[PDB]
């Protein structure tokens, strides 16, 4: 049978997670300036 | 920039970080649904035969 | 075999996710009032 | 009405959004657990049979 | 502490909550991939045989 | 002879991390109460 392949969606989630982490990094950097 | 302005922007970045998490969960639903559908459409028929 | 059916929980996740989206909407509009 | 009270309410709303995400992640665990159980209790025996 | 310092600590705590959610999602990905790989390497070849 | 799938370790970690997230929100809300 053809294998299940959800790599497209998993790779998308990994990409959105990296974005989420960058925003939190930016938030904390601003808080550090206070 | 003031302490109040800094706090307002901090919370704005945090909300964007949550918005990305929300997107992620949306796609996690899609991935799991795809596994469900693959099991139902490709595996169960095969196993029934 | 009986088919696997997790559509209820997945649509429930979709519901809780829209609630989360509205909470961010409110939060963002209060910050604008600053 | 004060800037400090506005920031307070904004953070309170962000927290609620995060709580909703927490609930959604809890249900994702159940959904994935259900797939595991289905594979183990239905598909695996069927193939071993 | 001041109101400003309190809002600041409130927002670090919230960011740490988002980070824990980020970690939890990362592991959701791992769990779903494990399911996909199990289907493709254990179930599918079995049915093929 | 097919080993059952077992992702219980990762699922239990996701659960613990979810509980850790709830704790951080608890603390945030508590600080906000003290304002
Ligand atoms: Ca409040």
């Amino acid at each position: 049978l053809d294998p299940i392949d959800i790599s497209i969606v998993l790779n998308k989630i990994k990409s959105q997670l990296e974005e989420s982490k960058e925003w939190i990094r930016r938030s904390n950097k601003i808080l550090d300036s206070i | 920039r003031s302490d109040i302005e800094k706090l307002k922007e901090a919370i704005r970045d945090t909300n964007k970080a949550v918005q990305s998490v929300q997107s992620s969960i949306g796609n996690l639903i899609v991935a799991i649904k795809s596994v469900q559908d693959y099991v139902n459409k490709e595996i169960v028929p095969s196993i029934a035969r």
